[PDB]
C-alpha cells in the first residue's frame, strides 16, 4: 500500500515459503532490529509475531527480494 | 653494577625449602600423634606418609626439570645476543648518532 | 503461516533453528542480500565496531560513520628504519629462511577476508546475543546473563571484563577452568577439548562429595585472575583484580558422575598469607544457583578451624556487606549457644555432688580458647544470646533463665540439616614465609624493620618443637586444658543476689 | 561504622542495621536492610549444547589419526564404567587425595606404543614443538574461510582439528622467536634519546620524554626518587612513574609491564574523554582506557580504592553540558573538557591538550590522594588556566599551541642492503618462511595432499587474523620469562650458578628417595606386627 | 599355626633390618650432604660455598670465611622427620 512495496501482495507471497524460508526470514528479521518495529519472540513454544506496517522500507526491500528470488 | 644473583632465582633457593620443610613437618607430626589403637587411624596414616613422601619427591624432581630448560634457554640466548650485536655492527650508519 | 489480517505467525523447531551449520548457511546467502547500504550511524557495538576499526586501519574503508577513530599509525611512517635491515632481531640467520617476500598479505587478498568477515555477521549475531532460555551506550556494560554450568544467571555489579567481552550481551564461562568467551559456538569448541576435570592445587578435605581445594597466589597467575574477575561481579567491593600473588584461595567444588567424576565449582574463600591485623578472611562467595543451603556457614566454619589450628585469634575483614552480616549474626550467636552448652554438659559430670552454692565463673579469654573467634565477637554473640546482665562486687554477670531455651535455638537451627566440618577430615599444616614472604617480587632492607629480613633467616629449623609441650597440636586436647584451667576454681556462693 | 565493627564499651577483661558512629563520626541510628531479590535471578535452559551440534562429519581419511583422539574427545563412547564403581574408586579410604603432581591422565584411558609413536614422531619436527597440546578455539567466521580452502586447495579432507592444530603451531613457533628478542644496548638506546629529543622539540609532548636528557613522571611531572617509591619504567612503552602515583604496590623481579600493556597491547587508543594515544594509561569499571590524568582533572571522575588506583568509577555520572564543549586546540568534537579558573573565561580545552600546549596547570599544595579522594572536589580545586589570562612569568605560548595543531594536522595527512619488512605498522607479526615449511611438514605428517601454496595461504591468514584481534595473541598462553636486556658475563655467572644449584639439587633428590624408602619400610614394619603380635593375645 | 607363626617372624626381622639399614644410610649420608661444603671453598674456582638448605648469601661471594664446616644436630631436617629418631633423641638425651 505504502512505499515501493505492497504489503498485500508481499504477505501474499511470504505463504508460499517452505520451513526453511520460513526459518530464514525470521533470522534475518531478528538479526537487524529497531524500537519502531514490533516484533516478538518466544523461544519454547517458537511463536513469532510481526506486523508489517511497523516495518521501516529496507528490511521491506530485503524481505521482497528475498521471497521473489525463493519463490522460483 | 647489579643486584646479587640470589634474588634472580628465587624459586629454588628460597621457595623450595620453606614447602620441603612444611612438608616434613606435617609427616612428623602425623608419625608422632599416630595412636596404635584404632586400626583405621594406623591404615589412614599409612596412607597418609606414602603420599606425602610421594609429593616431596616430585617437588624435588620438578625444579631439577625446570632449572635445565633455563639453562639451555641461557644459552640459546647469548648466542643470539652476540649475532645480533655483530650484525647491527655494520649498519652503524643509519642510526644517526 | 497465518499471514492473514496484518499480522504473521511462524514456528521455529527452535531445536532446528539454533542449529550451528544452518545458522551459517543461511547467513552466507542472507548478507549479500540484505543491500549493503543498509546501515545507521549512532550505534557501534562489538561486531560493528571491529569490522570498521579494520577497514579504517586498512584504508579498504568508506566513509558511513561520522564519528571519528584518529590514532592510526606512528609519525615515522617510514619503510627505511634500521628495523628491516637487521630481522627478527636476529634469531634467524639463514638467508633464504627470513624472506617475506610469499608471505605479506596482499591488497589482493585482503578483500577475501573483509568478505568472510561480513558474511559471518548475522550467525555471529545470533550465537552472541540471543538468550535461549524464556524471561552513548559506550559507557556502561551490556552484559544480561551468564552462563556458567547449564543456567543463565544475572549480575548485580558491573566488572572490568576486557571491552569485547563487555560490548556483548551474553558471555560464556568455562567452570572447570574459568575461562570466558562471547559465543556459543566458540564454547562449544573450546568443551570439545578442556578435559581435565580438576581445578589446580592440592586437595585437603573430602567428606562426602564435598571438597575443598588449595590453590597458592604464584603459581595459578590466571586461574586466580578470572576467579577475581569473575567474583568482582557480584562482591560490590573486591579491588583486587590483577596482583594476585600475596594471596591464598580455598575453593569450594561438588563431585558428581566421558564418565569420570567431574568437580563442578560452588564457592570459595581468600586469605591474604601474612598480616599483622588479626584477620581471617578477605571475600566469601556462593553462587546464586544454590545458597540458603549451608556452604556459606560451612566455608566460615572451616575458616575458623583452619584459625584454631594454626593457634591464633580471628575476624573477617571490617567493611562487611549486608547478606555477610546477616550471616555472621546468625553464626555468631549458634557458635556461641554451642558452647555454653558443652560447657553445661561437661560440668554435669563431676557437679553431681556440690551445691549450686558454688558459682563457677568464666572469662572471654577461655569462651575464645574454646571456639575460636575474638572477645569482642564473643561479646556480640552472648548479645544476640540475651544471657549477659549488668545488673546494678561484680558488675556484668551471665545468666540463664531456664536451660530449655538454648537447647531449643541449637536443636531448630540443627534440624536444616547443612553439612558440617568432620576434625580428622583434614591433611594441612600452617603455612611458613622465608625471607621473601612466599612472593617473587619487591625486596630490600625494609622487611628487617619490619620483622617485629636479611637473608639470614631461611626457615632454620622449625622441626625441634616437639621438645616443648606447652603449645598443643590436638584442638580436642587443648580443649580439655582450657576446660580444666578456671573449672576447678573456687566457686563463688549463690548468695550475692537472689 | 556498623555497630557489628567496633571494639569494646567502657570496661570487661576481667573474669534492621545499626549504626554506632556515623562512617565516620555521627550518633546511633536505624536502616532496613535490603538483601534485594529480582525473582528471577536464575534459570535453568533446556537444551544442552552438544544438542545442537553439527549432522555431517567431514574426515574422510585415518592415516596417523589417533594423535586427534588422543587431546581431542570427539563424541565417541569410551569404556562405561558405571557410576557406581566410579564412586568406588574415588569416594573410598583406599582412594588417597589429590595434588598438583597427580598425573593429569586419568587411567580411563591408556595410551597406546602406536600413540606414543606417533606423538613421538610429531614432536620430532621441531624442537620448540615437545611438550604440544592444542590450544585454539575456532571463531564463528572461521568456518567460511575452512570451507573456501577445502573447496580449493586440500579436495575437501581438511578437519576442523587440523585447522586448530596448525593455528596453535603457528602460535608456539611465533612466541619462542618472541621471547628472545634482544632489548637494547647503547647504540639504539642514543638512538632513541636523541629522536625524542628532536620529537619534543618539533611539536612537544606530554609524556615527559624529552624535556631534557633525563625522563620524568607521566603522571606528576616530577623528576626525584626516593627508596620508598622509586621511578619505575614501563618496557612495552617507555613511560616512567612513581609507585604512589601509577598505584604500584607489587616491584617484580624480571620484566615490569603497565596496565595497557599487560592486559591490551600498544595499539594505539584513545581515551574515551582525551583524543590522544600516549601517557599512563588506567582501566575503568567497564573496560576503555582512560588518561590517569584526564581522570584525575575531570571533576566527577573518581577513583574507587585510594592506594590502587583501580577502576576509574563515576563516569556515566557526569552532566551533558561537558559534551556541549570543544578545545579550542584540537578543534575535534569527541571527548570531555575544563574551563579555565578564571571567571568570565568559557574556554575549554581537554587535559592533554592543554599540557602538550604549555598552559599553566597546578595543583596547588593538596596531594595525590587528596586529588583523587573525590573528596577535595569540596576542597579548594586545582588550578587551570586559560592561554591569554596566563600568569606572571609564563609567557604566551602561541608557538606551543602551532606546535600541538601541527602534530594534530601531521597525524591526520598520515590518516589520509636487502630488507624485509617483518611487521605491519600496528608492530604485529609476519610469519617467515620457516613457518610455511614447518605447516607444509606438519601436513605431511598427517597425510593430506599438500600444495606448496595452502601453507602461504594460511599464514597470511594468520597474521590477518592477529592484525584483527587488535595484538592480544589469540591463545592465551604467555609466561613471564622476560631473557631480552641480559648482557653476556650476566648470562655467563648464571649459567655457572645455575650448573652448581643443579649438582645440589641431585643430592637432594637422592636424599628424598632414601627418605620414600624408609617410609614404606616403617610402614610394612607396622603392618605386619600388627596381626603377628594380635594373634597371640586372640586365640580364636 | 605355629608354622604361619615363624613364617611371619623371619619376614618381620628382614624388615626391621632393612629399615635400621635404611635409618643409618640416610643418617650418614645427610652428614656428608651437610659436610661436603668446604671442599669447593678449598679447592672452575666455584667461590659459592654452602648449601641449599642451610646455605644464606654465603652462597655467594658477598661473604668470605673458613668456618663453613661448622653445624650442628638440629640441623638434620630428613632424619628428624620420623618418630622413632625424635623419641631415641629424646631418650638418650
Ligand atoms: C568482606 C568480607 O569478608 S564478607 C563479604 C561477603 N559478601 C558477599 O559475598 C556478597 C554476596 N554474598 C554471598 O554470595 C553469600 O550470600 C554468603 C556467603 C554471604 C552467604 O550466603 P549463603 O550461602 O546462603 O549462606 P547460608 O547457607 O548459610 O545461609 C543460611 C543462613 O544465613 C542467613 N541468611 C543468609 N542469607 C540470608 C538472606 N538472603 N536473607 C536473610 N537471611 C539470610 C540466614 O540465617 C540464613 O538462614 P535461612 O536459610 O533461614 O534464610
Ligand atoms: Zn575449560
Ligand atoms: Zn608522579
Ligand atoms: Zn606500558
Ligand atoms: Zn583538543
Amino acid at each position: 500500500v505504502k512505499g515501493s512495496v505492497d504489503l498485500e501482495k508481499l504477505a501474499f507471497g511470504l505463504t508460499k515459503l517452505n520451513e526453511d524460508d520460513l526459518v530464514g526470514v525470521v533470522q534475518m528479521v531478528t538479526d537487524n532490529k529497531t524500537p519502531e518495529m514490533n516484533v516478538t519472540n518466544n523461544v519454547e513454544e517458537g511463536e513469532f509475531i510481526i506486523d508489517l506496517y511497523s516495518l521501516p522500507e529496507g528490511l521491506l526491500k530485503s524481505l521482497w527480494d528475498y521471497v521473489k528470488k525463493n519463490t522460483e | 653494577s647489579d643486584s646479587d644473583i640470589r634474588y634472580s632465582f628465587l624459586s629454588t633457593l628460597d621457595h623450595l625449602p620453606c614447602e620441603l620443610i612444611r612438608s616434613l613437618r606435617l609427616m612428623q607430626t602425623i608419625d608422632l600423634f599416630k595412636n596404635e589403637e584404632d586400626e583405621p587411624g594406623m591404615e589412614r596414616a599409612c596412607r597418609d606418609l606414602l603420599l606425602v613422601a610421594t609429593y616431596i619427591n616430585d617437588l624435588v624432581d620438578d625444579q631439577i626439570h625446570f632449572l635445565k630448560q633455563h639453562k639451555k634457554e641461557l644459552e640459546i640466548q647469548k648466542s643470539v645476543t652476540k649475532n645480533f650485536n655483530s650484525s647491527l655492527e655494520n649498519i652503524k650508519s643509519k642510526l644517526t648518532l | 503461516e497465518v499471514s492473514e489480517e496484518l499480522k504473521v505467525r511462524i514456528k521455529y523447531d527452535s531445536i532446528k533453528f539454533f542449529n550451528f551449520e544452518r545458522l551459517i548457511s543461511k547467513s552466507s546467502v542472507i548478507a549479500p542480500l540484505v543491500n549493503k547500504n543498509i546501515t545507521s550511524s549512532g550505534p557501534l557495538i562489538g561486531f560493528q565496531r571491529r569490522v570498521n576499526r579494520l577497514k579504517q586501519t586498512w584504508d579498504l574503508a568508506t566513509e558511513n560513520m561520522e564519528y571519528p577513530y584518529s590514532s592510526d599509525n606512528t609519525p615515522f611512517r617510514d619503510n627505511d628504519s634500521w628495523q628491516w635491515y637487521v630481522p627478527y632481531g636476529g634469531t634467524i640467520k639463514k638467508m633464504k629462511d627470513f624472506s617475506t617476500k610469499r608471505t605479506l598479505p596482499t591488497w589482493e587478498d585482503k578483500i577475501k577476508f573483509l568478505t568472510f568477515l561480513e558474511n559471518s555477521k548475522s550467525a555471529t549475531y545470533i550465537n552472541g546475543n540471543v538468550s535461549l532460555c524464556n524471561h552513548n551506550k559506550v559507557w556502561f556494560s551490556q552484559i544480561e546473563y551468564i552462563v556458567l554450568r547449564n543456567y543463565e544467571i544475572k549480575p548485580w555489579y558491573t566488572s572490568p571484563f576486557p571491552e569485547h567481552i563487555n560490548q556483548n550481551k551474553m558471555v560464556f564461562i568455562c567452570e572447570f577452568c574459568l575461562k570466558y568467551m562471547t559465543s556459543r559456538y566458540t564454547f562449544y569448541r573450546h568443551q570439545l577439548k578442556c578435559l581435565t576435570f580438576k581445578p589446580p592445587g592440592n586437595e585437603i578435605y573430602r567428606d562426602g562429595k564435598l571438597s575443598v581445594w588449595e590453590i597458592d597466589g604464584r603459581e595459578n597467575v590466571l586461574y586466580c585472575q578470572n576467579l577475581c574477575l569473575l567474583a568482582k561481579c557480584f562482591i560490590n567491593s573486591k579491588t583486587l583484580y590483577y596482583d594476585v600473588e600475596p594471596f591464598i584461595f580455598y575453593i569450594l567444588t561438588e563431585r558428581e558422575d566421558q564418565n569420570a567424576a567431574k568437580f563442578h565449582f560452588v564457592g570459595y574463600f581468600s586469605k591474604e598469607k601474612f598480616n599483622s591485623n588479626d584477620y581471617n578472611l578477605s571475600c566469601i562467595l556462593t553462587l546464586p544457583i544454590y545458597q540458603r543451603k549451608g556452604y556459606g556457614q560451612f566455608l566460615m566454619e572451616f575458616s575458623y578451624l583452619l584459625s584454631r589450628k594454626e593457634s591464633k585469634f580471628g575476624t573477617p575483614q571490617k567493611p562487611l556487606s549486608d547478606l555477610g552480616l546477616l550471616t555472621y549474626r546468625t553464626f555468631w550467636k549458634i557458635k556461641c549457644a554451642e558452647v555454653l552448652l558443652k560447657l553445661r554438659d561437661s560440668a554435669r559430670r563431676r557437679s553431681n555432688n556440690k551445691n549450686e552454692d558454688t558459682f563457677q565463673q568464666v572469662s572471654l579469654n577461655d569462651i575464645a580458647k574454646l571456639t575460636g573467634m575474638i572477645p569482642t565477637d564473643v561479646v556480640f554473640g552472648l548479645e544476640q544470646l540475651q544471657v549477659l546482665y549488668r545488673h546494678k562486687d561484680f558488675n556484668y554477670i551471665i545468666k540463664i533463665d531456664s536451660w530449655n531455651r538454648i537447647e531449643n535455638i541449637y536443636k531448630t537451627w540443627s534440624s536444616k540439616n547443612y553439612p558440617r566440618v568432620k576434625y580428622d577430615k583434614l591433611l594441612w599444616e600452617p603455612i611458613i614465609l622465608g625471607p621473601s614472604f612466599g612472593i617473587n617480587g619487591m625486596m630490600n632492607l625494609e622487611p628487617t624493620a619490619l620483622a617485629d629480613e636479611d637473608t639470614v633467616s631461611s626457615l632454620t629449623e622449625y622441626m625441634c618443637d616437639y621438645k616443648n609441650t606447652n603449645n598443643d597440636r590436638l584442638i580436642y586436647q587443648a580443649e580439655k586444658r582450657v576446660l580444666e584451667s578456671i573449672h576447678d576454681r573456687k566457686g563463688i556462693p549463690r548468695s550475692k543476689f537472689s | 561504622k556498623l555497630r557489628e565493627e567496633k571494639h569494646f564499651q567502657d570496661f570487661y577483661p576481667d573474669l534492621s542495621v545499626q549504626t554506632k558512629e556515623l562512617i565516620f563520626k555521627g550518633r546511633v541510628t536505624t536502616e532496613p536492610l535490603v538483601l534485594k531479590k529480582n525473582e528471577v535471578e536464575f534459570q535453568k535452559c533446556k537444551i544442552t549444547t552438544n544438542e545442537l551440534k553439527g549432522k555431517k562429519n567431514p574426515y574422510c581419511v585415518r592415516f596417523n589419526e589417533s594423535f586427534i583422539s588422543r587431546y581431542y574427545h570427539i563424541n565417541k563412547v569410551r569404556n562405561r564404567k558405571s557410576y557406581k564403581q566410579q564412586q568406588k574408586e574415588f569416594d573410598g579410604v583406599e582412594a588417597p587425595y589429590f595434588t598438583k603432581f597427580s598425573s593429569k591422565e586419568a587411567p580411563n584411558i591408556t595410551i597406546s606404543t602406536s600413540t606414543k609413536s606417533a606423538i613421538q614422531k610429531f614432536a620430532s619436527i621441531s624442537p620448540n614443538l615437545v611438550n604440544f597440546k592444542p590450544q585454539y578455539d575456532m571463531d564463528e567466521q572461521d568456518e567460511l574461510y575452512l570451507h573456501y580452502l577445502n573447496k580449493r586447495y586440500f579436495k575437501d579432507q581438511m578437519s576442523h582439528e587440523i585447522f586448530e592444530i596448525l593455528m596453535t603451531t603457528l602460535e608456539t613457533e611465533w612466541f619462542h622467536i618472541e621471547k628472545h628478542i634482544p632489548s637494547t644496548n647503547s647504540l639504539i638506546a642514543r638512538h632513541n634519546i636523541l629522536r625524542d629529543c628532536k620529537n619534543y622539540e618539533l611539536y612537544g609532548s606530554d609524556d615527559g620524554t624529552g624535556l631534557s636528557m633525563d625522563q620524568a613522571c607521566a603522571v606528576c611531572l616530577g623528576t626525584d626518587s626516593d627508596n620508598l617509591n622509586t621511578i619505575v619504567f614501563c618496557d612495552g612503552c617507555d613511560i616512567a612513574v612513581h609507585q604512589e602515583c601509577y598505584g604500584i604496590i607489587f616491584i617484580p623481579e624480571g620484566k615490569w609491564l603497565c596496565r595497557r600493556c599487560m592486559i591490551s597491547k600498544n595499539n594505539f587508543a584513545t581515551c574515551l574523554m582525551c583524543p590522544s594515544h600516549t601517557g599512563a594509561f588506567k582501566q575503568t569499571d567497564t573496560g576503555s582506557w582512560v588518561h590517569n590524568i584526564c581522570a584525575l582533572w575531570l571533576p566527577e571522575l573518581y577513583f574507587s580504592n585510594l592506594h590502587y588506583m583501580e577502576p576509574i568509577e563515576g563516569v556515566q555520572n557526569v552532566s551533558v553540558s561537558r559534551w556541549k564543549l570543544n578545545c579550542y586546540i584540537c578543534k575535534k568534537k569527541m571527548g570531555a573538557c575544563i574551563q579555565c579558573f578564571q571567571r568570565n573565561c568559557f574556554t575549554a580545552y581537554h587535559v592533554t591538550c592543554a599540557r602538550r600546549a604549555g598552559l599553566y596547570m597546578s595543583k596547588g599544595k593538596c596531594t595525590i590522594q587528596e586529588l583523587a579522594s573525590n573528596q577535595f572536589s569540596q576542597k579548594y580545586s586545582v588550578e587551570s588556566f586559560c592561554h591569554k589570562h596566563a600568569p606572571r612569568g609564563w609567557q604566551t605560548s602561541i608557538e606551543g599551541i602551532n606546535k600541538a595543531r601541527k602534530y594534530f594536522s601531521l597525524l591526520s595527512t598520515l590518516q589520509t642492503f636487502n630488507k624485509t619488512i617483518w611487521k605491519t605498522p600496528n608492530q604485529t607479526p609476519v610469519a617467515p618462511h620457516v613457518f610455511a615449511e614447518i605447516l607444509q611438514k606438519v601436513v605431511d605428517f598427517f597425510g593430506l595432499a599438500n600444495p606448496p601454496a595452502g601453507a602461504f595461504d594460511i599464514c597470511k591468514y594468520w597474521s590477518m587474523k592477529r592484525e584483527l584481534t587488535g595484538g592480544t595473541p589469540l591463545t592465551a598462553c604467555f609466561e613471564n620469562n622476560s631473557l631480552g636486556s641480559l648482557t653476556e658475563e650476566q648470562v655467563q655467572t648464571r649459567i655457572d650458578f645455575a650448573n652448581d644449584q643443579l649438582e645440589d639439587l641431585y643430592r637432594l633428590k637422592e636424599l628424598t628417595t632414601l627418605v620414600k624408602k624408609r617410609t614404606q619400610a616403617s610402614n610394612s614394619l607396622s603392618r605386619s606386627r600388627k596381626k603377628v603380635f594380635d594373634i597371640v593375645k586372640s586365640p580364636q | 599355626l605355629k608354622a604361619e607363626l615363624k613364617k611371619s617372624l623371619q619376614d618381620r626381622r628382614e624388615q626391621e633390618d632393612t629399615f635400621d639399614n635404611l635409618q643409618q644410610e640416610i643418617y650418614d649420608k645427610e652428614t656428608e650432604y651437610f659436610s661436603h661444603n668446604s671442599n669447593n671453598n678449598h679447592s672452575s674456582k666455584s667461590h659459592y660455598s654452602g648449601n641449599i638448605i642451610k646455605g644464606f648469601d654465603t652462597f655467594s661471594k658477598s661473604h668470605h670465611s673458613h668456618a663453613d664446616s661448622a653445624f650442628n644436630n638440629n640441623d638434620r631436617i630428613f632424619s628428624l622427620s620420623s618418630a622413632t629418631y625424635v623419641k631415641q633423641q629424646h631418650g638418650q638425651s
